[PDB]
């Protein structure tokens, strides 16, 4: 009932992708083999809204796996937790995109495109009622950045009245994995805009903050990162895989904090983030959650609030716990900071609860929030772009293959008219 | 032999439906499995009996989203209701009255429509509607304006009673709750006989000062809300010294066409350590169902003027004494009535008295007062209802999703100026004119 | 006594017949061998005694094919029947009508005649011929329009009522039903008493919807089929307050020689755990019969009007809630007679409660109503398979495996212009007219 | 009861042959010694119509083996599985045609074909009642083309009021297996089409794609690439061996599927296919059978249906399974697949089911489509053929045993008026 597909695009797709479905194996109490060894009944009753029902109680995922090149897939398949996935969804092409926009989505993905598009047919069709689709990519990469936009292109127009989500990993400022940065963003970003709902712009450096100053941590590997990144995915969608008081779902999520269709990229957060051994310390109570929440030190994306104001606002509570002081502390956090949020929104939350606590804890909340802050990270890139661009740096080969110049001049157009709606509304009256 | 049917909306009605169905069921003395061990109709009234010793509710369960259905299903009451009314969709409305009320909801309003029909015609002397539903909901009100019109276009003149759940102005769960109330609002104010009101800060704030509970789980608000039900419909099913009935209270509470928005109040809500050391007599019960902190609105009534009053007591009662409280309760000064109103009082009583559950958050009583009053103070939370949606209007937020989901410009404009036309009578006809 | 033989041709007579007679050794407490554990006759008019305690049936089982009739030979019900009585041929006629009644009919129509009067000769009493076949197939339809002539001219005036399998519109497990199907009806128009009309595709609703079952299987769906054909002949082996024979019908449902075909229709339909949530009452199983998402032919009757009813209930009913039931449905306007048939019911009532084989997918019920409407819903049914037939004559497809097989061109064009003439007709004198 | 005829001609017979009697001795559970060795008696009720009850509880085939050279007589009489077919049947010649039609029809072939006669009349009056004919052959080579024509006239003009249906193998479009293709097609095919009730047109690198891609076997050979073939073959002949709940014979598919005598030319398909390796991780339920059955990449005939459209469709399918699904689901079929549907047939469908699932397998099905893509396949043959003939390559090789120069003639000329009348109907109004 309500299912929604699962599409991993670049290398962060599968890395982000092993770690995820790590964690909803074990929330369903599912073994690496594939067979149910939970004891509850409870979290059968919904579980083909991620899983499916295969013959002899097996459970194989409906995920899509998808690599311009071999030298991720192989590390999924021969490791651990790949006897589950099934061979028929491991997709991946014969060389990488080269981080290239141009080979990533005119050249080489014309083919590739469209054998990814009978998989994804094949499993709509096996679903009973299609509710969404989840998408994880990367900003800075070819692969993930250049097909991931086409194959958004080719699944809108099929269909147009479904939603998606992107967890899309924004490039990070102070640091720069790769030179060339900001010529995939711009292009990625100026065909997303359009043909997309509701966007999750993380942050790779910003992370590593949480976990050498939070969770005290002094060699943070992609193991240890990315887990983190798994807790604000699974707790998302959580409400719609377990009963709650005041659920929610992800059409729930789109029309609260969805003003406008170009004002859809969002803010993520997670609560609590306590160490091993400091967690002896501390009281896990309603109260502190959202004081961890809403400070500027535990966020997900490098984005100072305090520059900015909160347009809407979404939390996510989880485990057993009482509603009363859930509003009670929310209007104090209103009251308190009042002066953080937009004027001509009034009551600008919107609160669900479920009743299942992540695994290891008596109860945790997630915070999304579509906020102004984000008006100063596209600029960043914007004026990153824009220098590069002046002096036509790194582009005698962009044109090479199909794309020309004045491709970039729509796309700077709109970046900073994105960004002056984005940021003329904040100051609107 | 007079039959009323419950419409349960949303998750919010379900929820507060499984809680009143279960008081049911402890006030008639029946098992949750249908079979049992003044009283035998009365059970007739809701529960109407199969071939067999089972009895069966004449309640309809709608949603839209499966979840809290599947809930209701796996709960403890699984045996009791008949599989057949659990109506369910496959996704929620997702608090949007414009797909609650125009893209799915007319989808399954034809199967919930049959079972209606269905069940009325099963009947013999059917009395009305009661409709629990919320505001805030996209699913809640769009099924309630579909339903409102679908039984109003059927059936022509019979008693529809709402037990709404108003939008708190502090306390806040949505952000589309200014549109869903105004649209709600504007499409329900002329399809309903008499619409009753509750908050949920209002209860909040009475189950922390009155019972004194630090935790306050929906369950004891939700067996609160369906205390108030009881009482209010124990009239019709059981005897009293003076009875009094549906017709009775749309007649004696609401003067007017649009004027017809009451408030509900309890009385005694006491603690359990705490009923040791008090005397609950008729005068001194009446007096708290009369003061001002324990009514379930957040509107202190000291800012409006009471313009209507119902009070039921049950349990044993001497209508001396409750005559002696009535009349020093207008004597009193606080409390003002309106001028054109000389006689502003409506009482019933009843032999039963009332029952708890068991694990409840309540004491055993043998004296209950439910109040209900149309006053004026509602005025004020109309306003600033208006004023929040208006605010958040007079910018055009989320009209995209709105107008995408199959709506235009005309609707928004006729319901702001519908509600503001009723908040200016509202007013007009409350305050007091010469002549 | 009076007696009454059953004639049951192809795969789907005999897989229909196979759970048939399962259904009336059940009646009759008939052990599959022959032995025995209202009463003593009952099984008189269908089970012939022999010498010994055994009783064994008056079926003719006849077929082209020798497949389907092996597993009736090798199946539980191997002893009961006669062995005599089950003819085969050698092969079958591969949905050809052609084949089925000119070339292969001919060489066996000579063998199942012979143990006609051979059966006809050893009842008394002999009242008429119940006949089992489908449209489709070859074996089903050419071979049985054979037989309607054989009867005919043997015995001039008896009953010939046929239980037919009418083709589904979207359904379609043929390729040449819109030839197999004029064919059948224009030979066979002229030598029916009244041919009761059962689809395929209807079962599915009925067997989804109203029972919730999943997996219907022919046993499951042929189980369905069976019911009404025991209530059709549930008076003469039973007594009842009020009898019908099957002359009855066949003179209350045949107002025109042409318009004679009805479609059958059974309540109640549910579930084994709905069982103990319905009170199943006189009053609600006359609409619950009466409601077009109950009747077995997929045809709305809300477009047509209903020539005339039937209705055979039985068990615990007392003739008043009958007489009042039956008359507030001409009150309600989802009915709608004709203006020269005043009076258009007719009632039958038993003393026997319908019996469940154990393992099926009903319920043990202690009532049962089982109606046959001529409506002028079935116009449509005609008009919508003669639009299919009349494509393919456009350009002759198939034609060419008809015609080398003893027909001719001009045979065809008969077939089309009856069905013409017979929707014309039936359309007609549905329609009101002037004066 | 409705006894079955085998007749196998050239080399592909044989060796389709020696598989198919394989299959159908795992299928009544015969010994390869030649006694019942089986446990259910449900397979004895009818074992006569491919089988011979013989002294002793020994069972014999009804089946001819004919081949103008001995080689593949020795191989299959040397080897296992020779030990059950009666001598007498073994005829074999003294050299090949060569991949000569002359040689196979005038020279060599008329002093075999009185000898192949004999047995053919012996046989059939050991027979209780003769159903048809199945008869294997190759349209490539030259005793199989050929004979296997001459044959047929032979056979049709003794029993006229018979079935017969061949499973000629169509020449490849991609490889020619020999330099003279064409001549001998377009000669068999005339003296096919006037004297043969039903064909079943296969290929054999189309075959080669099923394997490559399902099967996922790197080196597919003959002893697995003619398995499928035998599964097909099975399939259609099963009906009437075994009892269903909705029977068929092969009476049956010819009426339902001919609508006029000329056009009898098909497309088989078979379903499901799936890998020892991958089938734990697909549900076998039959929403699955009928799209993996009508996909136009899964055929037996190397032409893709896109380009054409379906006249007639047929579904036989096997084993235990519900009745309804596979009755809506058609209904599914048609009307997503509405546009690919000749319009002066509706219901163009043909649906029976048996009751025995085939060896290792919950259930399967088998699809028979007249489609009008055949088109295409004569098309192609025809112009190959025209464009040696122009040249007269190879032609003073076969006039100089019997033919002539206006023999061609004919052939050629009914050949394009075959394909025109196959043409002009599918846009005839
Ligand atoms: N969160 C997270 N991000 C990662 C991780 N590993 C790599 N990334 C991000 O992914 C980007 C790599 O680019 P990709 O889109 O994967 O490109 P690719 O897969 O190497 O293919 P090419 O674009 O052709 O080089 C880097 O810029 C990183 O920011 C990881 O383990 N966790
Ligand atoms: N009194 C009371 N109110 C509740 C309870 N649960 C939810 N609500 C109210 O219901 C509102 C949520 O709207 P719902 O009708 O439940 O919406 P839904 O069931 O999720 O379906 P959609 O409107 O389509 O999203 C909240 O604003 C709450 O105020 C409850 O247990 N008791
Ligand atoms: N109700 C019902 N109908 C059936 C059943 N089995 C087959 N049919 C119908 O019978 C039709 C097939 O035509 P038949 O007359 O049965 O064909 P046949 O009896 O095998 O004789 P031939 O046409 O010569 O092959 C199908 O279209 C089905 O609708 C059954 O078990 N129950
Ligand atoms: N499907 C299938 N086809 C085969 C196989 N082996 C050979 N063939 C086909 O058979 C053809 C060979 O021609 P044949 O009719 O057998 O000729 P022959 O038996 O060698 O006798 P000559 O014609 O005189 O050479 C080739 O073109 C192949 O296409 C096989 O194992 N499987
Ligand atoms: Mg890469
Ligand atoms: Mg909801
Ligand atoms: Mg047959
Ligand atoms: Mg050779």
């Amino acid at each position: 009932m309500r299912e929604i597909v699962h599409i991993q695009a670049g290398q962060c797709g599968n890395q982000i992708g092993a770690k995820f479905w790590e964690v909803i194996s074990d929330e369903h109490g599912i073994d690496p083999s594939g067979n149910y060894v939970g004891d509850s009944d409870l979290q059968l009753e919904r579980i083909s809204v991620y899983y499916n029902e295969a013959s002899s109680h097996k459970y194989v995922p409906r995920a899509i796996l998808v690599d311009l090149e071999p030298g991720t897939m192989d590390s999924v398949r021969s490791g651990a937790f790949g006897h589950l996935f099934r061979p028929d969804n491991f997709i991946f092409g014969q060389s990488g995109a080269g981080n290239n926009w141009a080979k990533g989505h005119y050249t080489e993905g014309a083919e590739l495109v469209d054998s990814v598009l009978d998989v994804v047919r094949k499993e709509c069709e096996n679903c009973d009622c299609l509710q969404g689709f989840q998408l994880t990519h990367s900003l800075g990469g070819g692969t993930g950045s250049g097909m991931g936009t086409l194959l958004i292109s080719k699944v809108r127009e099929e269909y147009p009245d479904r939603i998606m989500n992107t967890f899309s990993v924004v490039p990070s400022p102070k640091v720069s994995d790769t030179v060339v940065e900001p010529y995939n963003a711009t292009l990625s970003i100026h065909q997303l805009v359009e043909n997309t709902d509701e966007t999750y712009c993380i942050d790779n450096e910003a992370l590593y903050d949480i976990c050498f100053r939070t969770l005290k941590l002094a060699t943070p590997t992609y193991g240890d990162l990315n887990h983190l990144v798994s807790a604000t995915m699974s707790g998302v969608t959580t409400s719609l895989r377990f009963p709650g008081q005041l659920n929610a779902d992800l059409r729930k999520l789109a029309v609260n904090m969805v003003p406008f269709p170009r004002l859809h990229f969002f803010m993520p957060g997670f609560a609590p983030l306590t160490a091993r051994g400091s967690q002896q310390y501390r009281a896990l109570t309603v109260p502190e959650l959202t004081q961890q929440m809403f400070d500027a030190k535990n966020m997900m994306a490098a984005c100072d609030p305090r520059h900015g104001r909160y347009l809407t606002v979404a939390t996510v509570f989880r485990g057993r716990m009482s509603m009363k002081e859930v509003d009670e502390q929310m209007l104090a956090i209103q009251s308190k900071n009042s002066s953080y949020f937009v004027e001509w929104i009034p009551n600008n939350v919107k609160v669900a609860v479920c009743d299942i606590p992540p695994r290891g804890l008596k109860m945790s909340s997630t915070f999304i929030g579509n906020s102004t802050a984000i008006q100063e990270l596209f600029k960043r890139i914007s004026e990153q772009f824009t220098a590069m661009f002046r002096r036509k740096a790194f582009l005698h080969w962009y044109t090479g293959e199909g794309m020309d110049e004045m491709e970039f001049t729509e796309a700077e157009s709109n970046m900073n008219d994105l960004v002056s709606e984005y940021q003329q509304y904040q100051d609107a009256t | 032999m007079r039959e009323c049917i419950s419409i349960h909306v949303g998750q919010a009605g379900v929820q507060i439906g499984n809680a009143c169905w279960e008081l049911y069921c402890l006030e008639h003395g029946i098992q949750p499995d249908g079979q049992m061990p003044h009283h035998h109709d009365s059970f007739n009234t809701f529960f109407s009996e199969t071939g067999a010793g089972k009895h069966v509710p004449r309640a309809v369960f709608v949603d839209l989203e499966p979840t809290v259905i599947d809930e209701v299903r796996t709960g403890t009451y699984r045996q009791l209701f008949h599989p057949e009314q659990l109506i369910t969709g496959k996704e929620d409305a997702a608090n949007n009255y414009a797909r609650g009320h125009y893209t799915i909801g007319k989808e399954i309003i034809d199967l919930v429509l049959d079972r209606i029909r269905k069940l009325a015609d099963q009947c013999t002397g059917l009395q009305g509607f009661l409709v629990f539903h919320s505001f805030g909901g996209g699913t809640g009100s769009g099924f309630t304006s579909l339903l409102m019109e679908r039984l109003s276009v059927d059936y022509g003149k019979k008693s529809k009673l709402e037990f709404s759940i108003y939008p708190a102005p502090q306390v806040s769960t949505a952000v589309v709750e200014p549109y869903n109330s105004i649209l709600t609002t504007h499409t329900t104010l002329e399809h309903s006989d008499c619409a009753f009101m509750v908050d949920n800060e209002a209860i909040y704030d009475i189950c922390r000062r009155n019972l004194d509970i630090e935790r306050p789980t929906y369950t004891n608000l939700n067996r609160l809300i369906s205390q108030i039900v009881s009482s209010i419909t124990a009239s019709l099913r059981f005897d009293g010294a003076l009875n009094v009935d549906l017709t009775n209270f749309q007649t004696n509470l609401v003067p007017y066409p649009r004027i017809h928005f009451p408030l509900a109040t309890y009385a005694p809500v006491i603690s359990a350590e705490k009923a040791y050391h008090e005397q609950l007599s008729v005068a001194e019960i009446t007096n708290a169902c009369f003061e001002p902190a324990n009514q379930m609105v957040k509107c202190d009534p000291r800012h409006g003027k009471y313009m209507a009053c119902c009070l039921l007591y049950r349990g044993d009662v001497v209508p001396k004494d409750v005559n002696a409280a009535i009349a020093t309760i207008k004597t009193k000064r606080s409390i003002q009535f309106v001028d054109w109103c000389p006689t502003g009082f409506k009482v019933g009583i009843n032999y039963q008295p009332p029952t708890v559950v068991p694990g409840g958050d309540l004491a055993k009583v043998q004296r209950a007062v439910c109040m209900l009053s149309n006053t004026t103070a509602i005025a004020e939370a109309w306003a600033r209802l208006d004023h929040k949606f208006d605010l958040m209007y007079a910018k055009r937020a989320f009209v995209h999703w709105y107008v995408g989901e199959g709506m235009e410009e005309g609707e928004f404009s006729e319901a702001r100026e519908d509600m503001a036309a009723l908040e200016k009578d509202y007013e007009e006809v409350g305050v007091d004119s010469v002549e």
